[PDB]
């Protein structure tokens, strides 16, 4: 019961200067074709077509509101029934992941009016103001993580290093996170704008705000005067594997975080296929990113929505077939 | 009730108000002693005098206006003159010495001595209102009372009221013709309240109305009595749909929604198209088509300017009289066809049509004719920055040698305020360079 | 049984409805005071579709009049039919809307909508078995766009199974008399998507072109444009009031005009429309009426249906005519023009035939089309919107009234999404 | 059944057709307003050949009126029969044609032909089973030549199996009132070759000569020349409207008048034509009618058939006459004059005999000839054309309007080719 969507991103200006060839076509509503140039043994080049079918496929002209309406917008009428719901951002680095989740990259700033964080935090409140659901008298509170160097940090408080422990009921609890109480939608935009300004990110010329950590934004839905948890919507922005040509100026510091981004995703790649077959010991405790994402897969009231991000060009055709094959494996999953 | 308060400051502000309050007394049928005649057992508020005239009981119409001057001489023409019992006696406020072409006197020395008396009178008119629309401040850039006092008053009117619209009807200095030597110092200093406190500021100047009287109207030798009747037709058409019936009526807030793009881009120039003498009003084809073209003509502007050097951003067509709206759309589509008229590339829905039924009133002794149709065109354009560059250059000449500064410093302001108001007007002129240019990636 | 509440809002919606209550009140013989002076017994058997009977055989319309400005209310009272309405249904504020969507949907409209819905429920709770609603309003104003879609989105929370349709005026780039009308129309197409069962999209450029070319009028006024629109509005609910050979209610149309939900934007049309003088030259027959209903120059929406495919259409005939000629002429069109109809739906056309023509002519007709060519409307707005909003022009008049940009970009994207819903169902087999 | 659409174009074609709709409207008893005031029951049994019946027993002609100048339209409306036509078929621009072929076929005619063919298909789609068309136009003008052949070449793409014939006026060197008429006539004979089923070539010099010599008129006007032409146009489609002893439709003539295709240029002719006064001296019999139809001075084309051979002819008789005298007089001509008929075709003559003569005379007749002597027409034009074009005179009024010289030399050569098609079939056994 996992919905999978894919989003081809458009071609940048610099990739036109290097004369990049676009190979990803989205001809229909829910298909995609990868045009792979292949050569035979006698130097006769030919072309392969890799069809895919998803729940919904996005073009390169789609905006973040349309990506929102088909991914996280159906999952708001779930959090007000008692369940919990998440969404991933899984792909290559540079493939538009924090442009979808975080917001539109407006150069020096982050226009957080776009993004999936703000558009769902707005839509909780409109849903909370309906007379059917206003009767429950709930309290919306928001928290916001950061997973850097395998360890959990916090971004509401400045640099509170955090632990990952477990309840006796087999429930992972990060403790002690900061959980501010949100008044309105003008309050939750103040968290996200202050949150993204403190997220650890590199500084270069190609991707001046490349993600260096697996940011997790939670909106906790609590009844008033009970201190339980009635619903959670946990966003997940990943960091993305990077192992193509990342040899620019990488010192001992750059590949220190560099090999730990790739280590955290192999643990995530294994838990997908281990859930694919049956009865195996699900390696959730390998990386702490997989221990946070435990309730997304095996949750009895969990409805997730992975958004597979795709770089369009020819030089990223290798990572593209890698990334699309996992999302097809994510789609073919029946937990319970 | 769609009431409006007219505020008339300084000699030019009073003396325009003599031409405005002459005209509404004729549009509504009010004698100079405030009386409507006995042959009206009809709806007065259906003729809607009640935006400019509060009806005193036992048949008496007193205006919603306050005349303020720092000089006793100009308002004593209203006492007596002919309107000596039209106005309430307590809303004609005189000082004892004028500000005497000195912003520092009108704003600091002399102006604070009657500013409590002026503001207290406006509240007695604001309390008589039911549905107050906004303020109509008339003044002149380049007086002492028109600039110094009006800057003092618009600060205080923004604190007490704030949310109301506050329209200004200024007279801007002309490029060649000037009557004061210190005329540029008093115009840079009124820049701060004009952009910050007013919500839609209009500008006219005397040269651009002298030429309209000479060319469009064949008056060989105009006086100020000829000119202020042309200012008053712009005002009488703008505030017309508040107080007359018509298809496509426009409130004072439907201007600002449709005329002002950004909160600092609120300086629109007005025109008025059938300025035709009565002998030239025969041989006429004064249709909707010809009267729409005349507003876009660069010679018929009320400001010495040329909108072929900049781009329009919005227009606002307000028609009076025998006007059918399908004639207007056939006249708009000819205006959008022409390549002399450049709109901006973020406008595309060009401009707003308002239509009214009440045709204009011919003032007895007037210069205008009796027309079936008339058009005021309020229109933002980037070409009004060129009038500002011609006046910064006069300020920059005299303030380079710090000429008349010693009069201003010894009256209640500092030398440093010249360097702030020069930068402040240079920032607007940078805004019109950056709002006119279309964007690429 | 099967009552209709009429909620006319704004300036444009009140001017149409004031002309609308002068056509219905002629079809049933209602005096300008409200008494009955008809001669046919069918004029009273279903008069309760629109009219509550009051004391002394007076017939008061079930109409609710909304504005944010007292002026248009004063015009309708002082018009020909100010006597007809009840004075408790003239709901109006004092402070005008500003041609501003935010001011009529958030600030000064939400203050009034409590005092309007309390009057809507006085009409709806007195009916025997209410059928639905109708808004008459204007996409492009403050009250017709904003206040109209606040009224709509608060009735679906209370009457969630009644046919709500609108007769809404959409702007056109050829005829503009409002600078900020793309902002005001995009923010209300977004509301009409999720809340409405049928939407009869009308333009004004399409209504002068009917007056100029078809009717050969010399000086058209708004009284002529609203006269066409009011002839459509009576034509749709005809079989609800008069007996017929085939019947079609509001719900019966919506079942087989709307294939998928969210595709509920219709193109109206009326026939016959002749000039005066050139009516002695046209013979009135069913092949004559059919040619007008499918010519493009008799559409009340400024589109050409040759740039798309009709999903479904409906044709409501009024008069003592046959049923073979109706069933054959509606057949000889969708075979001659089979490239202009969607081919995965056989027999795209619905025929309704009443028995009572209007009171001055025999054999009228009404064309209602669900065409894929209505994406020409929504892209002409969504090009103007995205040319202003990318520079954030005229935006502080909206963000100053409670709104923010997140409501814009959502509303822009929902307009651009249903363009890609008529586009899929136009082409691709 | 067997309807005829009439497309009169230009000044000359409208003046003929306005006189044509005054002869037909007398044959069927149509009032100038449009009502019926006949006395014979045969006047209504086939009145739908030309007239659509409208509301209240009014009969509107199926005619479409084209011009590029509003003036001739104002004359026809203000004439005797302006009441008869429908006002939706007066199609006209404002900017005149210039007596220029290019301006009416490329620049300002192609702008209008969309608004004319859309009216042609309103007439053709309402007919039960349409037979064909008829143009009345003028080789030598801007609208009759250019706009007429644009209308023709856009109907054969849509109605490619209907009888389209023209009643076209060709220039003559004896009577010129236009300098550039060889340019305007050569460029439209080229269109009439590939697009027309019959072409009834008429001159004006041949029509004064009938008025001068035969009719003995003193002051002939254009109203007298068009009166002859309109008596031909009614005579050809007589058996289509009235019962006969032999019948001949438009298609039945074209089968056995046109041996090879591209040879479809006919010489019309009418009989009886007497002066007033000298009608008490002529006995009206079949040998009397036959002598007029084969005398050269009763041809409406300025040619002499003694300079060639008739391929085929047709004779349509109208009246209670015998069939032996028709079959014998049509035999005693093509044996007495056997050197003037082509001898590889036995019995060159087709007889049609109707039963209804015109309303003032008994026993009329109509001669239609396919003669090889019509190369005298096409060479008198193609000598004037090649004398102007070799100096490129008056050419920039054509190349400035989109044309080029390649359209000229093609059109000159196709005129000179069919001269060598009547020349082969004249001589050589
Ligand atoms: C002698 C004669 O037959 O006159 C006709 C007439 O000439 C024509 C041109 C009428 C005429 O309509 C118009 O000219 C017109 C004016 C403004 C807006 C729309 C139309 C007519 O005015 C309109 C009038 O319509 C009616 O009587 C219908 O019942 C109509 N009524 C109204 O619209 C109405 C008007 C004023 C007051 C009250 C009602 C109607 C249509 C649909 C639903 C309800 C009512 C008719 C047949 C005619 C005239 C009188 C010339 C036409 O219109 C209608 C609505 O029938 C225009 O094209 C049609 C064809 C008609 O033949
Ligand atoms: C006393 C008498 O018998 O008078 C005759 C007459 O004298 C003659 C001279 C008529 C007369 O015709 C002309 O003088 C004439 C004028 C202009 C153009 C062409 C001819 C006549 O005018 C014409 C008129 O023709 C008709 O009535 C036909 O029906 C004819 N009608 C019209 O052309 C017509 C004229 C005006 C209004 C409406 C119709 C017709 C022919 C073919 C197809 C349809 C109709 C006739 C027999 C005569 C007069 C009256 C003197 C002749 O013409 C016709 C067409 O019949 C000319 O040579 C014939 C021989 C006739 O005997
Ligand atoms: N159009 C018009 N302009 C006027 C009129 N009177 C004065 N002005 C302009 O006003 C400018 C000076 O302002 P004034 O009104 O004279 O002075 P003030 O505003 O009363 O302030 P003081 O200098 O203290 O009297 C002059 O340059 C004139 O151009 C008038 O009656 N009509
Ligand atoms: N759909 C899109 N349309 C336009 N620009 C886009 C889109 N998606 C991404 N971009 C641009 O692509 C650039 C890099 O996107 P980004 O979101 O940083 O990719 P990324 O995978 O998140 N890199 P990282 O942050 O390390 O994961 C930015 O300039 C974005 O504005
Ligand atoms: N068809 C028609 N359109 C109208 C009428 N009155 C106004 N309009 C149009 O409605 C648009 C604006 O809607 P408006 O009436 O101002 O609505 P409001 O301001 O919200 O009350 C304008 O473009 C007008 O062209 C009318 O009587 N008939
Ligand atoms: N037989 C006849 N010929 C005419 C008439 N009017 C004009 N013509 C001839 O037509 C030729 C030119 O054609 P014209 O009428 O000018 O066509 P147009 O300019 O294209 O509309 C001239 O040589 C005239 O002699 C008419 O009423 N009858
Ligand atoms: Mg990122
Ligand atoms: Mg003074």
């Amino acid at each position: 019961s996992i919905t999978v969507c894919v989003r081809k991103r458009p071609i940048s200006r610099k990739e036109v200067n290097r004369k990049e060839i676009d190979v990803i076509s989205v001809p229909r509503k829910d298909m995609l074709i990868v045009h792979e140039p292949r050569s035979k043994v006698d130097l006769t080049k030919f072309l392969e077509n890799h069809k895919f079918r998803f729940d919904y496929a996005f073009n390169d002209t789609c905006d973040n509101a349309m990506v929102y309406k088909y991914t996280a917008k159906p999952l708001v009428k779930t959090i007000f029934e008692g369940g919990m719901a998440t969404c991933f951002a899984y792909g290559q680095t540079g493939s538009g992941k924090t442009h979808t989740m975080g917001g539109e990259f407006n150069g020096k700033v982050q226009d957080c009016k776009n993004g999936i964080y703000a558009m769902a935090a707005k839509d909780v409140f409109v849903t909370l103001n309906m007379p059917r659901y206003r009767a429950m008298n709930l309290v919306v509170s928001a928290s916001f993580f950061e997973i850097y160097s395998g360890k959990v940090f916090d971004l509401l408080s400045d640099k509170q290093k955090l632990r990952v422990l477990e309840d006796g009921k087999q429930q992972v609890q990060v403790v002690g996170l900061t959980e501010k109480v949100v008044d309105g939608v003008e309050e939750v935009l103040k968290l996200i704008q202050h949150g993204n300004a403190a997220r650890t990110s590199g500084q270069t010329s190609a991707n001046s705000n490349s993600s260096r950590s697996h940011a997790v934004f939670q909106i906790v839905l609590r009844p008033q005067g009970s201190t339980k948890i009635h619903g959670k919507f946990s966003f997940i922005d990943l960091a993305g594997n990077e192992r193509g040509v990342d040899t620019s100026s990488a010192d001992r510091q750059t590949r220190m975080e560099g090999a730990e981004i790739n280590k955290s995703l192999l643990a995530l790649k294994e838990c997908i296929r281990a859930l694919g077959k049956q009865s195996a010991h699900l390696p959730f405790r390998v990386s702490k990113l997989t221990q946070v994402l435990r309730d997304s897969f095996i949750g009895e009231k969990s409805k997730t929505c992975m958004i597979a991000m795709i770089s369009p060009g020819l030089s990223s055709c290798e990572h593209t077939l890698n990334t699309l094959r996992y999302a097809d494996r994510v789609k073919e999953l029946v937990v319970k | 009730m769609r009431e409006c308060i007219s505020i008339h400051v300084g000699q030019a502000g009073v003396q325009i108000g003599n031409a405005c309050w002459e005209l509404y007394c004729l549009e509504h049928g009010i004698q100079p002693d405030g009386q409507m005649p006995s042959d009206k057992t009809i709806g007065g508020g259906d003729d809607s005098f009640n935006t400019f005239f509060s009806e005193t009981g036992a048949g008496k119409h007193v205006p919603r206006a306050v005349f303020v001057d720092l000089e006793p001489t100009v308002i004593d023409e209203v006492r007596t003159g002919t309107y000596r019992q039209l106005f309430h006696p307590e809303q004609l406020i005189t000082g004892k010495e004028d500000a005497a072409n000195n912003y520092a006197r009108g704003h600091y020395t002399i102006g604070k001595e009657i500013i409590d008396l002026v503001l207290d009178r406006i509240r007695k008119l604001a309390d008589q209102c039911t549905g107050l629309q906004g303020f109509l401040v008339f003044h002149s850039f380049g007086g002492g009372t028109g600039s110094g006092f009006t800057s003092l008053l618009m600060e205080r009117l923004s604190v007490d009221y704030g949310k109301k619209s506050k329209l200004e009807f200024s007279i801007y200095p002309a490029p060649q013709v000037s009557t004061a030597v210190v005329e540029p110092y008093n115009s840079i200093l009124t820049t701060h309240t004009t952009l910050e406190h007013s919500d839609c500021a209009f500008m006219v100047d005397n040269e651009a109305i002298y030429d309209i009287c000479r060319r469009n109207l064949d008056i060989e030798r105009p006086t100020y009595t000829n000119l202020n009747r042309l200012i008053s037709q712009i005002v009488s058409s703008i505030t017309a749909s508040l107080r007359f019936d018509g298809a496509l009526n426009v409130d004072l807030t439907e201007f600002q929604t449709n005329l002002v793009p950004y909160p600092r881009i609120h300086f629109p120039l007005a025109t008025y198209a059938p300025v035709i003498s009565a002998e030239k009003a025969y041989h006429e084809q004064l249709s909707v088509a010809e009267i729409t073209n005349a507003c876009f003509e660069p010679a018929n502007q009320m400001v010495k300017c040329d909108p072929r050097h900049g781009k329009y951003m919005a227009c606002c067509l307000l028609y009076r009289g025998d006007v059918v709206p399908k004639d207007v759309n056939a006249a708009i589509a000819t205006i959008k066809t022409k390549r002399s008229i450049q709109f901006v590339d973020w406008c595309p829905t060009g401009f707003k049509v308002g239509i009214n039924y009440q045709p204009p009133t011919v003032v007895p002794g007037g210069d205008l004719a009796k027309v079936q149709r008339a058009v005021c065109m309020l229109s933002n354009t980037t070409a009004i920055a060129e009038a500002w560059a011609r006046l910064d250059h006069k300020f920059d000449l005299m303030y380079a040698k710090r000429a008349f500064v010693h009069w201003y410093v010894g009256e209640g302001m500092e030398e440093g305020e010249f360097s702030e108001a020069r930068e402040d007007m240079a920032a607007l002129e940078k805004d019109y360079e950056e709002v006119g240019v279309d964007s690429v990636e | 049984m099967r009552e209709i509440v009429h909620i006319q809002a704004g300036q444009c919606g009140n001017q149409i409805g004031a002309k609308f209550w002068e056509v219905i009140s002629d079809e049933h013989g209602i005096d300008p005071t409200g008494s009955y002076h008809g001669d046919s017994d069918l004029q009273l058997e279903r008069i309760n579709v629109y009219y509550n009977e009051a004391t002394g055989n007076k017939y008061v319309p079930r109409a609710i009049l909304v504005d944010l400005e007292p002026g248009t209310m004063d015009s309708v009272r002082s018009g020909p039919f100010g006597q007809i309405f009840r004075p408790d249904n003239f709901v109006f504020g004092q402070s005008g809307a500003g041609n501003n969507w935010a001011k009529g949907h958030y600030t000064e409209g939400a203050e009034l909508v409590d005092s309007v819905l309390d009057v809507v429920r006085k009409e709806s709770e007195s009916c025997d078995c209410l059928q639905g609603f109708q808004l008459t309003h204007s996409l492009g104003g403050g009250t017709g766009s904003g206040m109209g879609t606040l009224l709509i989105s608060k009735i679906r929370e209370e009457y969630p199974d009644r046919i709500m349709n609108t007769f809404s005026v959409m702007p056109s780039p050829k005829v503009s008399d409002t600078v900020v009308e793309p902002y005001n129309a995009t923010l209300s197409v977004h509301q009409l998507v999720e809340n409405t069962d049928e939407t009869y999209c009308i333009d004004n450029e399409a209504l002068y072109d009917i007056c100029f070319r078809t009717l050969k009028l010399t000086t058209p006024t708004y009284g002529d444009l609203n006269h066409l629109v009011s002839a459509t509005m009576s034509g749709v609910t005809t079989c609800l009031r008069f007996p017929g050979q085939l019947n079609a209610d509001l719900r019966k149309l919506a079942v087989n005009m709307v294939p998928f939900p969210r595709l509920h934007f219709f193109m109206p049309g009326f026939a016959p429309l002749t000039s005066r003088g050139s009516q002695q030259y046209r013979a009135l027959t069913v092949p004559e009426l059919t040619q007008q209903m499918f010519d493009s120059k008799n559409m009340m929406a400024a589109c050409d249906p040759r740039h798309g495919r009709y999903l479904t259409v409906a044709a409501i005939f009024r008069g003592r005519m046959s049923m073979k000629e109706v069933d054959e002429q509606m057949l000889n069109v969708q075979n001659k023009n089979s490239s202009y109809f969607v081919e995965w739906i056989p027999n795209n056309v619905k025929t309704a035939v009443c028995d009572i023509p209007p009171r001055g002519l025999k054999m009228s007709a009404t064309f209602i089309g669900n065409s894929t060519a209505i994406q020409e409307l929504f892209k002409r707005i969504s090009e103007q919107f995205t040319a202003m909003f990318r520079r954030k022009a005229f935006l502080h008049w909206y963000t100053g009234e409670g709104m923010d940009e997140m409501e814009f970009t959502e509303a822009e994207s929902n307009m651009n999404d249903l363009v890609s819903e008529y586009q899929q169902y136009q082409d691709a087999t």
